[PDB]
Formats: structure tokens, C-alpha cells, sequence
């Protein structure tokens, strides 16, 4: 006559992925792209300051 | 209690009043003088619709307690590990936070379950770790004494034995069908909007519409009341003077079924061609079936009584118990037959069979009748084959006394009287009627006049010819039915209706 | 978590930290004997023998009291049972008349 | 047009009457309608239509995915930012307020059995209880019924249900005459297509479907054209009907089997055959007739070979009723037990829909699975057929059912024989006469040899004894041996 | 992103635009039934519904075809085999003896 097929029900697992802050943008965001600028500004401390210590 | 609206529930509110508030109505320090906690759960059980939500909901506001949360049995399970639980655990929170607040001062909370059996059966899955849940958390290591959980549920001797102990469900009450006081008080709460506010007519006395429903369920007299209104003021459309009157009450009332009462439809069905007096035979047969009527409805010791009535096939048997159970005024009928049965599986059978013989056990009063056997059964003779488990289930059945008082009448029919005391089941009987089948002339002449078959010629020579022809008829009253309108509906009376009436013999 | 702040103290103030007390309730359900019942997923086990391994491991401790309560002795897994891990057992029944006696003094 | 009055007689009724009385009885409005059938039936079409024929508020119309929402919470937000005008508009004025009605494309997408459970308690919070809000209606359908939750299943929320259908003759018509007017009237169809025809062809088609038919006879003119004559452009009837082809619908008929049943013909080669075929018009006359006999059940039994499906199959089409379908082993093959006891059951229930009815069951004791070893046999399938062959149909519908079978002897056995009301037996021929009628019918030897063939087995088999298909297949494999009788005389001896 | 050329250059010039054709090979990889759960990040049922919105509410974009390779039908949303959206499916089986020869001359 009968027997087992198919159970189960109460029992499952699952995993969790993740995305991220969009404003994070590309690297270059605060102190990273300003660094471009920065750069020739503090180029031109170390000139005039040449043109001091000559 | 009957100031607020429930009526009939008398003696219940005096015992749960007595034992649930009685140690929070007194001033905290004479109760805390006295040193003993408070009841922190009650089950109340019992039919559906009886309006067992409403008493639920009404006890918070009497004690101005917070709105009620609510939650029904199934829903409560998930598909996920642990979460089917982590809800039963939810419900608990606030209560809980509120109690380490404020301390002993806190408002008291109020949760309902509903259909409480539905998950929490006797253990030893998911099912243990509920229960589980529920135990250690009803009552922890912990103390919280600000709650109150309520019960509600059908069937009291299918959950666990631990959540019943003296700590966890304490009040055991019980709810059953109005009486006809109650349906008088259920009259008079329900209308009152109407009352008050003068749109009734001063004829209708609700008083004999109580006496007239019987086994009114209690919500279902608001179904009947809206309907009427309704149905008066549909019939209006004029703003003179909206009444109602008796008739939309007696349209309503003759409109509804109640689930309780008279399964009128099927029996009128059952009998559908007709009840003549062929033969002697008949009148006897209803006199006896009366006689037991009234030994059941009389006596006291009696309480239970199991008629049968057999004979051969085609006989037509079932007919005579729809007969005598229409004659007779019982509130409460109801009929089995293989019709309902098929095409279930079979558990689905055995409950079936067996929710419909609880039921009955809460009427005052019950007729209850099978329609065939070895149908039921399974039965077929080469091997034979049937089912053993259904068969047990009749056979325990048709020994049980109702519980109380109430009073049941069993009538059963069969073909096969020899296979039954094959089986040794015929022990469960007391009293026997045999309906045999036709063996005379003078009995076809009744029926066909009854019929109006042909004119007196045709009948005259037909049993002439028969008289002359066939000299130990016997036939069951089936084929006579079918084969006289067969004959009727073709051509030549003679030509057919004696030829098959032979040939059937 | 369970056992964080006891592991803690032990580190740090070798012998004199003050007892921890951890009490489960109702171990029956879920320290079942493993490998017996299907599990599906194989969650049970991990629980059980996550606690196995903790209890008394390669790493000492002798601070903690684990306490236990059931209805089903039975059922709890064999190798818990061993004596380092829970040691003593002890059995409570229904009480004589002179216990009776005691309940109706001590609770009016 | 019934469900036209239904709904309006039966639910729409209460807001008609003059406010204040609704208020001072407490009667309560009817809510929550479903209206579910099988995709492409134009259900957002009446959904709209009944909004706006009752002059009711413009809809909000809301997709079912859309429900689900990019932000955890937020669809619960949206939710509850739909019914702010409703609700303030009930604060104003309250009985007086204008009825409101939200259209629900797609209901089942997201309220199945987290978002997807929040937006369940969120419409259920709402809805009943601390509401009592009878402006708010709401009409939802699903193409998938058994989805909806059962949370939201009980009486007072979705009370109504409604049942939609499928295209009928003029309708179909109409929306080809709709589609083809831009063409028709600029003179590119050729005359001789005939757009009545076409409908009678589309049987279980839906408009958007048809614009794939039209589309693909465009395409095959089109291939016609393509390897300046654009003037002679004009779709004509075999680029449709080869455009039939490619399309398919999502349907099924099951006519064309009892018709395929009877492919080998009728040959009367015998009078009892015109004898049976009387009997069977008069007992479908009778059930045409009477009021009374609303059940009647016939058998037929014979020989194998003898030819038993073909004639009652010729019955039901020479009745000509509104329906008639068979059932058949073939069908069932397959299956596991709890299956095929579901299809039959579904078939008996589907047969009560109508005024006159015919019902044909073939070959008995396979349905049974009869094997004489044991004997073996599943009971449950018997029994079910047992218990539904006996029973009365509802009030004024009438049944006639016709079951064959073979092997009359077991069914003597199994005591089912009570079940039925009147027995035919039907003999295989056994004289010569009817193989020359039947060989004439089968105009395969001339009369020569239709002669001699007699001639020889008048000498050589008096008792003939065969069943028509033996002599069928025999015909057959023999017109390719030897056309001679040297061959077919001696095949029917074998077979004698 | 994909879409935004054709648009502009569709809506400057009106019917006279160029026929722009772009083909998603694997098709499969995304697209899967959007009425389907496992309630990980949503990301993948926002996809699809985006690609839907361009592809039906085109707003008279009438110079697109879009084509789908993919080993595996079945995968995919009923959702976008409908009319309106990827109508036509064309299977391509096997070849035959006669196109087993040409496949012999081609690559020989
Ligand atoms: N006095 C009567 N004698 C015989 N038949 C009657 C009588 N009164 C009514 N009937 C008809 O008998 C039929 C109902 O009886 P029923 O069909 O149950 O007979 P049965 O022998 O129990 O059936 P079955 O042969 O299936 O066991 C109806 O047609 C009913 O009208
Ligand atoms: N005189 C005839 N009567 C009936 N059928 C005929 C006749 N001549 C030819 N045939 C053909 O016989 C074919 C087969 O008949 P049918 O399917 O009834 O066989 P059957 O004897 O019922 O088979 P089975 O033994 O499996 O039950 C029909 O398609 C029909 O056209
Ligand atoms: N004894 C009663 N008195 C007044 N109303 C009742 C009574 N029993 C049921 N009702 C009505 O039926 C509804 C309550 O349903 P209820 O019967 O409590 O649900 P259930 O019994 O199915 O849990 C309310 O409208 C209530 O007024």
C-alpha cells in the first residue's frame, strides 16, 4: 500500500550580498582629486620660497 | 454584565469575574498584604459562531486595559528555521519593556490566539520547538505579571497536558448554544438602533420570532435582522414612515438556514416521486417509525436508539427513512450518503464521518441517518476487497451514548443483511424493519391508477393478460416506476409494457 | 557570546574572578542525539558540537556553573552527559505528605 | 449583460438610497470585488468600464510588481500615500463623501502566501476595523486565483466574485471588421477574402493574436513583392491562410476525436445494423421528450472487433446536442491513480452546464485495469465509477450516457450490473452475402473475382465468424500480395 | 544608457532615423523570472523592470530590434515573451545531411 514521498518544509538557509554608498563615487572625492591642484599650489610655495632663501 | 451587550452568557461572567478579577479590582496594597499573584491565562472553548471573539474583546475594555493584539493559529508558521517562532516571540516585547520601566504600575496588556490546536498538539519538526517556545516564555525564569493571553478553541482534549497546569492556563470555561432566553435578550441588544430611534412597527412581538428559531446560532440572528431591513426598505423604494413590519421578518426568517437545523433540501430531494399507498403494508411501516419517534422523545434511561431497515435491491427503502424523518419536527437533521463521499481520499472520509457525529452530541435534540452500507464500506465480493478502517469507525460509533443528556436517533439502511452477519456487525441493532416487494395484481392496479397510466381499457386488459400470463409475479417498485413511464412515453401499451413487465420478472 | 566575559576576567585576573552563571532552560530541544533524526540541512549538529567544543576544550576554564532543566532526560545527547561536562544529575519528583506539609506552611 | 444586473442589483445598491438612513440603520456598503479569468479577456477593459459607467472617481491605476518597492519601507509608504485623498475626503464630509475606487492590476504579483508580508498587514490594517471607511471601494482581478493569500480571504473583504470569458462569434467579427477598416476601406485586400470565414477558422483566438495574423498575411504579400510594382500590392486569402500555420493559441477541443473515431466509415452491410441505429434515434428522442427520465443509461457489448465505439459515436453526432465529449484510456495514460481519478471526476462535473447533454465511456475494463492472474484491479477507480453512474444531475439538466464494453461475463461478476437501465448485444457477421456487400463496398476485386471469392468459401468455411476490422486489415494487406483471390481466401480461412 | 543615441537622434530627425540594432548575447544571465524569490538585494528584479520600461512605453522609439542568444528558453521571464516583446522565437536545430555536406565545403 503506502510509504514515504516528499517533506520537509520548516528548514531553509540563505546567504546576504551587499552593495555600497553610491556618493563614494570614484576614488578622486575630498582630498584625492583636489590633490591635482594642491599639488601645483604647494609647487609654487616651494618656488617663491626658493626665490626667499636665494 | 447584561448592561454591556451579551446576552444569555450568565453564569459564565459570575465564574470568570469571581476567579480572573477578583485580585485586580482591590487598592495594591491590601492585594499585596494578601501576597498572591494573578491569573495569567484562561481558555474558553467551544462551537464556532457563538460570539467568543466579542467576550474576548470586551473584558480589555472593561478593565481599560491597551488595545488587544491579535493573531490567528496558522498564520503563525513560516517556512524558514526558527522563524515560525521568532513571531510567537515578538508578541511579548513591549509588555515586557514596559514592566521594567515603570515596575508595578504598568497598564495591563492583552494578547488573543485564535485556533489554538492548530499548532500546539501533544509532543513526543517545527511543532516541539513551538511548544517549547511557548512553555519557557509563558513562564520564565523571569518574572512578569502585567499580561493576560487569551484562548480560544474548539477542541480541548488534543493540546499538550503542560500548558493546562495551575501557572500557564488556569479558567477552563466552556460556550454553548443559546437557550431561548438568550435568543430573546439577543433580540432585544441587537435591536436597538432601531427601537430608539422609532423605525419599527409596534406589531411584530420578538418574543414568538424567538420562540420560533430554534439552534439559532447567536450571529446569525444579526444576518436576519439586517436582511429584514434591508428587504423593507428595498421594497420602500417614499420617506413617510420607514417601518418594518413582520412580513420582511417572516420573508428573512424562511430565507436563511440555519448550520444547526433541518437539512430540509436533500430529503426533499430524496423523496422526489411521490408517496402512495400501493399496498397494506405502508401505513404499517409509518406507524411503526412513529411509534419509535416517540419512544425516543419520552423516555429518559433511552437516550440512544439504533433502527435499522433492510430488503432487497430496488425495494425502494431509503425513501421510507426520509419519510418518517420529515414527519416529525426534530430541530436538528442531517443525511450521509456515498453522493457527498466521493472523489474524497480516505482520510478525508473517517473525518468527515467523524466531525459530522461530534456535532450532533451538542443539540438538544437529533435524528441522523446513512444512506447504505456496503457502499460506504468499499465492498465488492471477489476476493472480497473493502476498507477495515472505515468499518471500525461505524461500528464504534454506533455504540457511543451522547455525553449529556442530549438525545440521538440513528437510522441506517442496507440490501445485504447475509454479508453483514458474515462480518459480525449485526450486534449493534436492536429492532429490525423488512420491506419486501410486490406480489400481486390488485397492487398493480393501485399504482397505475395512482400514475394514471392509460385509460380503463388498457389497464383492464393488461392485468387480465398478466392475470392470464404471469402467475407468481414479483418485482420491486424501481422497475414498475421506470418501465410503466417507459411504456407510457412509447407506443402500444400491450406491446411493451407486458413484454417487459415479463421479461423483468 | 555566551562566554565572552567570562574568558575575559580569567586572562586577566588569573584566580580570583567571580563565579559566572549561565542557566539554559529547557536543554531538550535542540541538543538532540546527533545524527539521528534528518536533519535537512545540518544545523542541529553544528549547535550541539559548537558546544561540545567550547565547554571544555583545549583552552581551560574554571569559572563558569552551567545549569540545566528538562523533562525528557533521555532524549540530551550521549557525550554531554560525560562527567567534566555535566557531572551531576539529580532527580525531582512528586512529593510525600510530609513535603505537602511543607508547601502549605512555607507558602501561607 | 448577467453579470450587468447582478452586480448592479445586487451590490450597488445601498449607496442609491438617501445617505441618512444608511447612517442611522448601520447597514454597511459592500467593498471588495474579484473579477479572475484567463489572460488577454480584456478584464482591465470592464474594470475601467464599470468605474466609469457608475460615475465614480477617476481610478488609480496601480501594476502588481510595481507594488514592490526599491527602499526597504517604502512600499508600505506608498501604501498608505494612496488613500490620503480618500481618507481627508471622508474627514470633510463622511456620508456625503464621493465614492473612490482603486483598480489593482495584477493583484497576485506581490500579495502571495519581507516587503511582499508588510504590505499584507498594511492594506489589512487599513481596511477593516478602526475604519469603517464605505467610499473606499476597490475592484482587483488576478489571471491566477489560487495565489491570493488566505489572510485576506473571508467574508466582507472580496465578497464578490466574478467569472470572465472568451470571444463569440460576432464579437470576433467585429473586432476583425475593427482591425481590417484601414485597409478595407483603401482598397488593398482583394475582394475575394471573406472575413466570416476567417472567424469561422479563428476558434480559440484573441485580438492581439489576430494582429499577429494580420501582420503575418502583410508579411508573406510582402515576400511576394520582395524577391516598382507597389500599385498591384493587395493581400489575398493564401497569404492568410498560410499565415494560419504560425500562430498557435493557448486552447484545446477534443470534437475532432469522436469524429476520427468513425474514419473507416459506415457500410450497413446487415439490417440488424439500421435495426440498432432506429433504436438509438429513439432513445434520444426519449430523452429529448420526456421531463421526467432525466438520466438514462445504455450498454453495449459484443465481440472484440464487432465494432462497438463507431456506432455510439455515430449516435452522439446524429444528435446533434449542444455537447458531447468522450472519455477514453488514451487520454488517461500516465497518470499516477490520484490523477486519473481527478480528470474523471472533473469531466462528470463538467457535464451538468447545459440543457441536453451526451457522454460517451469506452472500454470498460482498461479504465478498470483488469488482469485475470490475480485477479487484479484497482477498486477505487471502479467504485467512483459505480457511485457516478447512478447519479440524479441537478434540477432540468439531462444526461444520456453510453459505456462499451467486451467482456460481459466479468461484469456479471463484479454485481455492477444493476447500474444499468437497457442492454445492447451486437453479433458479427457470418454469412457470405454480407462479405459481397462489403467487398462491392470495397470495390477492390472486379466481378469476377468478387464472384469467385464467394465461390471458394462456400466450398471450404460455412461458419465465418470474424469481426469487421479482421476483415478490413485483411482487404488491405492483401490488395498488395496478390490482388487474386489465391491469397485473400486463404488470409479469411486462417482468420475463419 | 545603451538607448540614449538612438532616442536622441530618433527624436531630432523623426521616421528618417538610421535603423539601430543592439544584441545582448547570453541573455540569460539576468534576465531571470522577476516573479521569483530568495529576497537577497532586489538588484536583480530592478534590472529587468528598467529594460522593460524602455522596451514597452518605448514613447515611439520605432528604430530598434533587439536580439537574444541564449541555450536554455525556459530560464527566462515569461514577462517579456508576449506580444509587443520579443515575439518571434526561432529554433535552430541540427543540421541535415545536405547542410552537413555544406559545413564540410565551408570549412574545408
Ligand atoms: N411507496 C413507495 N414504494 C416504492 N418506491 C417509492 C415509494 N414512494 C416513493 N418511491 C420512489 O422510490 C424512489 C426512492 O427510493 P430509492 O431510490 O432509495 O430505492 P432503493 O431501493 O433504496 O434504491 P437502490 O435500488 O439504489 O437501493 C423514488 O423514485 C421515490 O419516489
Ligand atoms: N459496419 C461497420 N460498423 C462499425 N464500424 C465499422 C463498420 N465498417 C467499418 N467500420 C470501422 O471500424 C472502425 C473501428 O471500429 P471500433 O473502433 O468500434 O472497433 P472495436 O471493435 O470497438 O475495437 P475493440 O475490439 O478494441 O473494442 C471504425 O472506425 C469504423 O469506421
Ligand atoms: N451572544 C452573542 N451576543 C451578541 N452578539 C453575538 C453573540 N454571539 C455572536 N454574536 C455576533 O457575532 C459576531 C461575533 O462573532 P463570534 O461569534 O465572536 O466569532 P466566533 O464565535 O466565530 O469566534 C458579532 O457581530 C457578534 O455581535
Amino acid at each position: 500500500e503506502v510509504e514515504a514521498a516528499i517533506s520537509d518544509v520548516g528548514g531553509q538557509q540563505i546567504f546576504s550580498q551587499a552593495l555600497l554608498n553610491a556618493n563614494r563615487r570614484g576614488e578622486a572625492k575630498t582630498a584625492l582629486a583636489e590633490v591635482q591642484a594642491r599639488h601645483q599650489e604647494l609647487l609654487k610655495l616651494e618656488k617663491s620660497m626658493a626665490e626667499l632663501t636665494q | 454584565f447584561e448592561d454591556l451587550g451579551v446576552g444569555g452568557l450568565d453564569k459564565e461572567f459570575t465564574k470568570i469575574f469571581r476567579r480572573a478579577f477578583a485580585s485586580r479590582i482591590f487598592p495594591p496594597s491590601v492585594i499585596e498584604k494578601l501576597g498572591i499573584s494573578h491569573v495569567k491565562g484562561l481558555l474558553l472553548y467551544g462551537p464556532p459562531g457563538t460570539g467568543k471573539t466579542l467576550i474576548a474583546r470586551k473584558i480589555g475594555t472593561m478593565l481599560n486595559a491597551k488595545e488587544p493584539k491579535i493573531v490567528n493559529g496558522p498564520e503563525i508558521l513560516s517556512k524558514y528555521v526558527g522563524s515560525s517562532e521568532e513571531n510567537i516571540r515578538n508578541l511579548f516585547k513591549d509588555a515586557e519593556a514596559e514592566y521594567r520601566a515603570k515596575g508595578e504600575e504598568s497598564s495591563l496588556h492583552i494578547i488573543i490566539f485564535d485556533e489554538l490546536d492548530s499548532v500546539f498538539k501533544q509532543r513526543g519538526g517545527v511543532g516541539d520547538n513551538v511548544v517549547n517556545q511557548l512553555l519557557a516564555k509563558m513562564d520564565g525564569v523571569d518574572q512578569l505579571n502585567n499580561i493576560l493571553v487569551i484562548g480560544m478553541t474548539n477542541r480541548k482534549d488534543l493540546i499538550d497536558s503542560a500548558l493546562l497546569r495551575p501557572g500557564r492556563f488556569e479558567v477552563q470555561v466552556e460556550i454553548h448554544l443559546p437557550d431561548e432566553k438568550g435568543r430573546l435578550q439577543i433580540f432585544d441588544i441587537q435591536t436597538k438602533k432601531m427601537r430608539e430611534n422609532n423605525m419599527m412597527s409596534d406589531d411584530v412581538n420578538l418574543a414568538e420570532l424567538a420562540a420560533l428559531t430554534k439552534n439559532f446560532s447567536g450571529a446569525e440572528i444579526e444576518g436576519l435582522v439586517k436582511s429584514a431591513s434591508s428587504f423593507a426598505i428595498n421594497k420602500t423604494v417614499d420617506i413617510a414612515k420607514l417601518k418594518v413590519t413582520r412580513e420582511d421578518f417572516l420573508n428573512a426568517l424562511n430565507d436563511v438556514t440555519p448550520a444547526f437545523g433541518i437539512s430540509e433540501e436533500d430529503l426533499k430531494t430524496c423523496v422526489e416521486g411521490g408517496m402512495m399507498l400501493y399496498s397494506e403494508r405502508v401505513n404499517s411501516i409509518l406507524k411503526n417509525g412513529a411509534r419509535y419517534v416517540r419512544q425516543v422523545r419520552e423516555s429518559d434511561k433511552s437516550r440512544l436508539v439504533s433502527l435499522l431497515i433492510h430488503g432487497p435491491a430496488g425495494s425502494g427503502k431509503t425513501a421510507l427513512a426520509a419519510e418518517i424523518a420529515l414527519k416529525s419536527g426534530f430541530p436538528f437533521i442531517r443525511l450521509i450518503s456515498p453522493n457527498e463521499l466521493s472523489g474524497m481520499s480516505e482520510s478525508a472520509k473517517i473525518a468527515y464521518i467523524d466531525n459530522t457525529f461530534r456535532d450532533a452530541y451538542k443539540s438538544p435534540l437529533n435524528i441522523l441517518v446513512i444512506d447504505s452500507l456496503e457502499t460506504l464500506v468499499d465492498w465488492v465480493p471477489i476476493g472480497p476487497r473493502f476498507s477495515n478502517n472505515i468499518l471500525q469507525m461505524l461500528k464504534v460509533a454506533l455504540k457511543r451514548k451522547p455525553p449529556q443528556d442530549r438525545r440521538l436517533l440513528i437510522m441506517t439502511t442496507t440490501s445485504a443483511y447475509s454479508v453483514l452477519q458474515q462480518m459480525d456487525i449485526l450486534s449493534c441493532f436492536d429492532n429490525e424493519i423488512a420491506v419486501p416487494n410486490m406480489t400481486n395484481l390488485d397492487e398493480l392496479n393501485n399504482v397505475m391508477i395512482e400514475s394514471n397510466f392509460l385509460d380503463d381499457a388498457g389497464r383492464v386488459k393488461v392485468i387480465n393478460e398478466l392475470s392470464r400470463s404471469c402467475p407468481n409475479f414479483n418485482v420491486g417498485i424501481k422497475k414498475t416506476l421506470t418501465n410503466i413511464e417507459t411504456a407510457r412515453h412509447d407506443e402500444d401499451p400491450v406491446n411493451e409494457l407486458v413484454e417487459l413487465m415479463t421479461q423483468s420478472a | 557570546n555566551l562566554f565572552k566575559d567570562a574568558e575575559a576576567e580569567y586572562r586577566a585576573k588569573g584566580e580570583e574572578s567571580s563565579l559566572h552563571i549561565i542557566i539554559f532552560d529547557e536543554l531538550d530541544s535542540v541538543f538532540k542525539q546527533r545524527g539521528s533524526r534528518g536533519d535537512g540541512t545540518g544545523v542541529g549538529d553544528n549547535v550541539v558540537n559548537q558546544l561540545l567544543a567550547k565547554m571544555d576544550g583545549v583552552d581551560q576554564l574554571n569559572n563558569i556553573l552551567v545549569i540545566g532543566m528538562t523533562n525528557r532526560k533521555d532524549l540530551i545527547d550521549s557525550a554531554l552527559l560525560r562527567p567534566g561536562r555535566f557531572e551531576v544529575q539529580v532527580e525531582i519528583h512528586l512529593p510525600d505528605e510530609k513535603g505537602r506539609l511543607q508547601i502549605f506552611d512555607i507558602q501561607t
